[PDB]
């Protein structure tokens, strides 16, 4: 016998509560930064909406 | 895991091939010389990194 | 006329963006986090052929 | 739902022999943050695990 496990999941389209080990850091606005939301890497400028 | 771009203990804190790798990686079983009745304790992993 | 099709040439330039071209994905991000370096180069250079 | 997948812990007393991830690449399981998690399990004979 073998036991199977299939894990399913979407990415980066929906709100997430999982996530991983990763430690988060402040949040700091008009500066470019590197950011990564969700898992959502990228590069840019922060501002309030 | 002894492949390009695999997870686990051997591949993160033991042995990690690079991305772009040219070669083959052979293997063969050896339990008619590596294993012990008592137990053969000589070989060692890292486990924690 | 010559105005309009110049804004409309471009305007269709920036929508172009928006086709996957074969890959998984339209948008570099989300394909550079949650795909590592050997494959998605491919994806990669689908984006950049189309 | 609700909870950390750090699966560093299943190091110390599981060794599995048929790991394949699809659609994401293992190397990147460390960095992202997974939606609508299901888990399913069962027990089939060995062949079939292909």
């Amino acid at each position: 016998p073998y036991r199977v496990v299939v894990l399913s999941f979407e990415l980066l389209h929906a709100p997430a509560t999982v996530c991983g080990p990763k430690k988060s850091t402040n949040l700091v606005k008009n500066k470019c930064v590197n950011f990564n939301f969700n898992g959502l890497t990228g590069t840019g400028v922060l501002t309030e909406s | 895991q002894i492949a390009p771009g695999q997870t686990g203990k051997i591949a993160d804190y033991n042995y990690k091939l690079p991305d772009d790798f040219t070669g083959c990686v052979i293997a063969w079983n050896s339990n008619n010389l590596d294993s012990k009745v008592g137990g053969n304790y000589n070989y060692l992993y890292r486990l924690f990194r | 006329d010559v105005v309009n099709q110049n804004a409309q040439a471009l305007n269709t330039l920036v929508k172009q963006l928006s086709s996957n071209f074969g890959a998984i994905s339209s948008v570099l991000n989300d394909i550079l986090s949650r795909l590592d370096p050997p494959e998605a180069e491919v994806q990669i250079d689908r984006l950049i052929t189309g | 739902s609700n909870c950390v997948a750090d699966y560093s812990v299943l190091y110390n007393s599981a060794s599995f022999s048929t790991f394949k991830c699809y659609g994401v690449s293992p190397t990147k399981l460390n960095d992202l943050c997974f939606t609508n998690v299901y888990a399913d399990s069962f027990v089939i004979r060995g062949d079939e695990v292909r």
